[PDB]
This record gives C-alpha cells, structure tokens and sequence, in this order.
C-alpha cells in the first residue's frame, strides 16, 4: 500500500506510466524476464491491497503478467509472498479478497510446484475465508479447490484443518 | 520445503554469475536460501550495479563485496546454477 505508492513513484517501477488508447495493456521499460523476482513480485504483492485508481490498475496487471511469464522465477520467491497475502486477506475487505483469491489461483498454476509448496502456509492464509464462506462465496469454494487440485496429496487435509466446512469432489 | 531441484555449472559470466558467485563465496545457494537461513528485509545491494554488497554468514561474521565485478571468469565455471 504505502510501499507500493513508493515503488509505483520511482525510476525502477519496471512498467511504463501510460496508457494506450487502443486496449488497456500495460508496457513495460523492462523485460520481464530479467527482473530478479526476489525483489520485484514482492513488491507487486504489497499492492493486492490497493483499491486507488491509478495504483491498483498497475498491481494487479503487473502482479497477472509477472505470475504468466515468470516461469522457474515463480516458486524460489514464494516464501516472501506468504506475509503479504496474508496482509491483504486479513483486512477483512471483500473487494480485496476477491482480487486475492483470484491472484491466489493464478499463483498455483503459475509453475509447477507452486501448489505443493503453498500447502505449509494455508494457516496462515486461509483462517479469514471463515468469515466469507458460503460472488465471494462460490470464489472461495472455487480457489479451495484450486489449491487441493494443484497441491498434491497433502493438500486436502490441510484445508480441511483451517476450513472445517470444506468438502469437495474435483 | 521450497529448495532447488537441479543443479548445473556455469560457463559465461553474467550480472546473474555475479550475484550467484557472492552468494555462494558466503556459503549459500542462492538469495533463496540465504532468506531460509537467515531473517532479511531487504539484500544489501550496490545501486549502480545491483551487485549483493554485504551478507552474514553462518558463524554471523560478514563479508563485503566490491562494487564491481569480482568473479574472475576463471571462477565463472565454479558457480553452480540452481534449477527450481
Ligand atoms: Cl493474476
């Protein structure tokens, strides 16, 4: 949020602060592929909790690109994900949440391992759904079951844990 | 456990070699493994070139990297590269 607004302000905000006329795509000054994601998805995942236009435009559509074309770069960063998804979801808004879950799902597919790897950290994650579970209701379910598809063997169980309600046939 | 899956040696220096070599002269993979070990903010890195400038070790005594390039391409082929 505050750190996001910084970032966006700076030299080294890696996308371009234009729009084209045609389309609503996002240019970047910097290839995607040679950011270290060590220091860049980070950052793009401190903005999951911005809702101001023009800040929140730039994170999610830098957090989607940099999730699609990062590749092998994906899963090293994932550890230092965990503290600002858990950020976001706690502040209890569903607009955020919504756009969280959404990023979540993407996240899992994003790389091969990714989901297994997410599965040690659904305490810390997934305790707010509570509030939300059964629009955000059938968005929960749906990423639950994202998470269980893409998290192996040991997922299930681990959802079950801290979402007590879950049931699911995938 | 997030750690690598595959491992290769390099044979070309690149700004990624570099970071690669700083790291692991201090005894770690990588920054990924560096962040498991030890409580990091942010990596102490040179603005003009990025370049890791400071990590502590394992013992917690500290090495200190140049601005510029120290890893001699005689060295490059010791560098491993870490597969995830
Ligand atoms: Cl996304």
């Amino acid at each position: 949020s505050t750190a996001f607004r910084k970032f966006y302000e700076r030299g080294d905000f890696p996308i371009a602060l234009e729009h084209d006329s045609k389309g609503n795509k996002i240019a970047w000054k910097v290839e995607i592929e040679k950011l270290d994601y060590h220091h860049y998805l980070p950052l793009f995942f401190d903005g999951l909790c911005e809702m101001t236009f023009p800040y929140e435009f730039f994170a999610r559509q830098g957090i989607h690109d940099m999730l699609e074309h990062g590749g092998n770069k994906i899963l090293p960063v994932l550890p230092q994900l965990i503290i600002p998804i858990k950020n976001a979801l706690n502040l209890r808004n569903r607009q955020v949440i919504c756009v969280t879950l959404k990023v979540l799902q993407h996240l899992v597919v994003s790389a091969e391992m990714v989901g297994k790897a997410l599965v040690p950290f659904y305490r810390q994650i997934l305790p707010v759904l509570n509030i939300f579970k059964n629009n955000i209701g059938d968005l929960i379910q749906e990423t639950l079951e994202a998470f269980e598809r893409y998290g192996g063997e040991n997922a299930f169980i681990n959802i079950k844990y801290v979402v007590p309600t879950y049931e699911s046939c995938l | 456990d997030v750690k690598p899956k595959s491992v290769s040696h390099a044979k070309k220096w690149s700004e990624e070699i570099e970071n690669l070599y700083r790291f692991q002269q201090a005894g770690y993979r990588d920054e990924t493994e560096y962040r498991q070990v030890k409580q990091v903010s942010m990596v102490d890195r040179w603005p003009e070139t990025g370049y890791v400038k400071k990590l502590q070790r394992r013992d917690n005594t500290f090495y200190y990297y140049n601005k510029q390039r120290e890893c001699d391409d005689k060295e490059v082929h010791k560098v491993k590269i870490y597969a995830y």
